[PDB]
RNA sequence: GCAGAGGUUCUAGCUACACCCUCUAUAAAAAACUAAGGACCACACGA
């Protein structure tokens, strides 16, 4: 549970991508089988997204990179 | 330390009772005072009427012939009533009455266990003379207050919301007692107004045995 | 009644049509909270035909504003009754004087900001005391309108329904007066022609004090 | 006249008593103004809105 | 249909009646937090319908939405657990209905209460413009993982502490935090347990709520105040600063930052309006919303001892 | 009808030695409020401890004055003379002298014991010395007093913290059981001076407390 | 389970937002279940 986004805020400037991008971490939890990687504490998924956003442990960037990656092993996986 | 004893009760009236803590020491008696008088008015054990059962009216707001007022002033008057159980945690009282002439709790049939309190209450006026009323009153042990929409089945019974408060009003004061060869030490007089249910040493002795148990969670007895 | 009041609650209640004013002044031989009868005086009394007083206090009714309108006897067997006298108490009505809501003990001071800034902070002895329960009666309802396919049937019967709730309702298939209902109940049993029967609004919970059931001429009457 | 009034019974002509918390039980500083007011409940109830 | 008030434009296009939405009147709920709003059971229950189904489903208590639907009428004991898990993190708007500013419309996390009426936190409610004399807010619920993390980022009222119109924070203490805290900081030039030297505010503390010593009266106090003029560091400063015990008491509230010259002073509402902006620029927003809360606490509690009460004589 | 919800506490939080939170969930409606402001009362106007209550210093004998070579006034001293905190035995009083010189503070480590009584915080400090060749030498007396007895009431006197608790701040917050009426959920931030553990100063205040009403419940 | 019908119930139930199984022209061993449509103008009142 967070009271406040700022670590977030300072954790990505325009606070607008940061609704973009945590929304995006969000959703691939949701959808996708994948888990956060900081531990999960009776929080919903935007909180615990805005979460690892405060670690830093997830950005626009990383994020961008673990999809292209993905990708990666999907292109692979066809052969 | 010193503890203090039930050394007084004094009763100015059957409603109206002090009970006096003499041996106390300076901070003891107001903290005692102040946890008593919330303890007391909080939760104590009454035998408030739960349900009332009218024969001739289906629901309250209906009225019968002959009575002088609105059933639903009935069973508010019958809220004011009060009653003692000795041994049944559950009572049936049955009132009935005809003639011209107030219908006082006296008139209500008593059986051993349960006895009223203040026979001078009045539930309602039968003004014609062919009228009669026939109660059937249940009385139901209980804490605090409970809503009548909160509980809960015949169309002709009515629900009354009970008021399980056999005290009224509480009020302590902390005045110094004169021990022979001691200081600091005052003694707590509690003034105690209740319908008259409920004894005043033994609802000191309930609400002290309810704190009691409640500290005994903060630190093994 | 006001502990602190104008003087003019008095004047507003018998003005007022709820407050019953006795006719011509006299001994009340009997009181009783549907009615009252006085015995009218010899002086006041007509010469001829005068006979005595005889009035008829509107019980539990719906108001225009949903608020019961009961008149409660304000006088006892044998009280002698003057001219122009208020006779029952109409609603926030006591004594004869306009008793619009409970006067209570009021004390003036912040407390841990419950009462902010036009907050009001109330006790439990009030709700324990009933000092502002107020009835609301309600009215509803529901018409069988003549439709293609056949006309909406009356009967209890509905498709698609508890037996729990069907067993308050009569055999007719109205609500039993005097009943007990909760939101969401059916109070009384209509079909849709090939459904419609009327139920309570969810979290209206109260007692059906009456239902009048209203019949165009040539049509049969239901049991109820 | 309220000040006689008030003497005439033997409340305080001040029109202010010392008053003690329910919980903490410590009368408070600077006694309050208590006394019987009118109150009217208003028909915009809660649980309509 | 086109033009005016009535036309199409402004009753249906450019302000759109919204489901998922909710109306009571407000009430004061001192407990709650800043970012907490009260809500009553019912209302949270009918607005978070869909969310309840869904939940219900992933649990398997109903097999359908109809189950799911017959489980909430029947209001079973499982249901209410439901709703606590989607009302936990899942904020909620609170809107007055004249939203003249925008500071008009702003999320909060609720919490359940037993109860009919929405209950709105005390400070922000000067922001909301909103008296408590059958004040209605509208209650709508954000659905989209988008819609929830937009309302936790920005609308939620701990985000937004300074009015848009001006610098000066609009979450300022109004009414009753103002006047205890005004209570707290002054002095009588003689009151119980004057000129005694204390320790710390804890001792301050102590002494008033055992009563012995009185809460407004000028003493001799340590103060541990701690300096931002260190980069990115706090330093510690001790003194015996001259102050009366309400001050002291009150101290120990202000986060570590802030100097002890703002809580000296009388904290008229201006004062307390600066103090928070001057928590706001030096400590952070997440401190000066702690700061907040804790203030609106004492506030209130030293004005309910104080018992300011309004008078004839 | 005479069955009560009797709390269980889920946590009991503890942030340092000193501070501590303790919390009691379920307890029952009104009874949250009765018990915090007992304990709180009952802690601080009465806890079985030992601070000190008088100070003579060969230095000097008027308070409004400073004694020579010593960065801290001697009303700075008095200040933190209150503070300091000692765990003693059963006897209930007993005089500690210390004389020294250097520059340096005055840690509580440095005062002689002068006898079995320990002082719970070494690090704590008395005064600081600004001269070498200038030396401090402070008597100090310690009672076994029963709360906070200012000197105002009672040749230099110190109010005496006779209480191990230095702060407690008790706070009710809405709880439930199952689906149920507002239940007051009861949580206790007590700080002490080090003499008794917090959790231990409640559980004693406690026993006291029950002590007190031991007459009337008869068991 | 996406075009229809049948089935153990209760006229009808083929995903209609909608609840189970079968197949591409044939009807039953089987328990939880069912309904998706409706404005303006005036008055008064609260903010
Ligand atoms: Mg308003």
């Amino acid at each position: 549970a967070r009271v406040t986004v700022q670590d977030a805020v300072e954790k990505i400037g325009n606070r607008f991508d940061l609704v973009l991008v945590a929304a995006r971490r969000a959703r691939q939890m949701q959808v996708g089988g994948k888990d956060p990687l900081v531990p999960e504490e009776n929080d919903k998924t935007t909180v615990i997204a805005l979460r690892e956003i405060e670690e830093g442990l997830i950005n626009n960037q990383i994020l961008d990179v673990r999809e292209r990656q993905e990708q990666q092993e999907q292109e692979a996986a066809e052969l | 330390f010193l503890k203090p004893r039930l050394v007084d009760i004094e009763q100015v009236s059957s409603t109206h009772a002090k009970v006096t803590l003499e041996p106390l020491e300076r901070g003891f008696g107001h903290t005692l005072g102040n946890a008593l008088r919330r303890i007391l008015l909080s939760s104590m054990p009454g035998c408030a009427v739960t349900e009332v059962e009218i024969d001739g009216v289906l629901h309250e707001y209906s009225t019968k012939e002959g009575v002088q007022e609105d059933i639903l002033e009935i069973l508010l008057n019958l809220k004011g009533l009060a009653v003692r159980v000795q041994g049944k945690d559950e009572v049936i009282l049955t009132l009935n009455k005809s003639g011209i002439g107030p219908v006082t709790a006296a008139d209500i049939t008593h059986d051993g266990d349960v006895e009223i309190v203040k026979p001078q209450h009045v539930i309602c006026h039968l003004t014609d003379e062919n009228a009669s009323i026939s109660m059937r009153i249940k009385v139901q042990r209980g804490r605090g207050y409970v809503p009548a929409s909160t509980r809960i089945r015949p169309i002709g019974r009515l629900l009354v919301d009970a008021c399980y408060s056999p005290v009224e009003r509480i009020a302590y004061n902390v005045e110094a007692a004169r021990v022979e060869q001691r200081t600091d030490l005052d003694k707590l007089v509690i003034e105690m107004e209740t319908n008259g249910t409920i004894d005043p040493e033994e609802a000191i002795r309930r609400a002290a045995t309810i704190l009691a148990e409640q500290l005994e969670a903060f630190v093994d007895l | 009644k006001p502990l602190v009041g104008t003087g003019m609650e008095r004047a507003v209640a018998v003005d007022s049509g709820v407050t019953a004013v006795a006719k011509r002044g006299g001994v009340v031989q009997y009181v009783d909270a549907s009615r009252i009868v006085i015995k009218v005086n010899e002086d006041e009394m007509y010469p001829g035909e005068a006979g005595i007083d005889i009035y008829n206090l509107t019980k539990y009714t719906r108001s225009n504003q949903n608020t019961c309108i009961n008149q409660m006897p304000c006088v006892s067997l044998g009280e002698p009754v003057e001219r122009g006298d208020v006779l029952a108490d109409g609603p926030s009505t006591d004594l004869g004087e306009l008793a619009l809501g409970q006067n209570m003990r009021v004390a003036f001071m912040p407390w841990n900001g419950y009462n902010f800034e036009d907050s009001i902070l109330v006790s439990e002895r009030v709700v324990q005391e009933d000092r502002f329960t107020t009835i609301h009666i309600q009215e509803l309802a529901c018409v069988s309108r003549d439709t293609k396919l056949g006309p909406e049937e009356i009967t209890a019967d509905i498709p698609n329904v508890g037996e729990a709730a069907l067993s308050k309702l009569d055999e007719s298939g109205i609500v039993y007066i005097g009943a007990e209902v909760t939101g969401g109940d059916i109070l009384v049993g209509k079909v849709t022609p090939k459904d419609s029967s009327l139920r309570v609004p969810n979290g209206v919970s109260g007692t059906v004090i009456d239902v009048q059931v209203f019949t165009r001429d040539g049509v049969e009457k239901d049991k109820r | 006249e309220i000040k006689e009034l008030l003497k005439l019974g033997d409340l305080p002509t001040s029109g202010q008593i010392r008053l003690y918390d329910g919980r903490t039980g410590e009368q408070f500083e600077r006694p309050v103004t208590v006394g019987y007011m009118y109150m009217l409940k208003l028909n915009h109830l809660v649980d309509d809105k | 249909m086109i033009k005016g008030k009535q036309g199409r434009f402004r009753q249906n296009l450019l302000g759109k009646r919204v489901d998922y939405s909710g109306r009571s009147v407000i009430t004061v709920g001192p407990y709650l937090r800043l970012h907490q709003c009260g809500l009553p059971k019912k209302m949270a229950l009918e607005l978070f319908k869909p969310f309840i189904y869904g939940k219900l489903e992933l649990r398997g208590l109903a097999t359908t939405i109809k189950a799911a639907k017959k489980m909430v009428e029947r209001e079973e004991a499982v249901v209410w657990d439901i709703l606590d898990e989607v009302i936990r993190e899942h904020p909620v708007l609170l809107n007055r209905a004249p939203t003249l500013h925008r500071l008009g419309i702003q999320a909060f996390e609720p919490v359940l209460i037993e109860g009919k009426a929405i209950q709105l936190h005390p400070l922000v409610c000067a922001a909301y413009n909103a008296d408590f004399d059958g004040d209605q807010m509208a209650v709508h619920v954000p659905l989209t993982l988008e819609a929830q993390l937009e309302a936790r980022a920005l609308m939620m009222s701990t985000n937004n502490i300074l009015s848009p119109a001006n610098g000066e924070p609009i979450i300022v203490p109004s009414q009753d935090v103002v006047l205890g805290l005004y209570y707290m900081t002054r002095d009588c030039v003689n009151a119980k347990g004057e000129g005694m030297v204390l320790t710390g505010p804890k001792e301050a503390e102590r002494l008033y709520r055992s009563g012995l010593a009185s809460l407004h009266a000028r003493v001799k106090v340590r103060i541990t105040e701690y300096e931002k003029d260190a980069n990115g560091e706090l330093v510690a400063k001790t003194s015996l600063k001259d102050t009366t015990v309400g001050r002291a008491i009150l101290w120990m509230i202000v986060p570590k930052g802030l100097p002890y010259s703002i809580v000296n002073q009388a904290l008229g509402k201006k004062a307390i309006s600066k103090m928070l902006n001057t928590c706001y620029r030096i400590l952070g927003l997440k401190p000066t919303v702690i700061f907040a809360d804790q203030i609106m606490y004492t506030g209130f509690a030293y004005a309910a001892r104080s018992g300011a009460s309004v008078g004839i004589d």
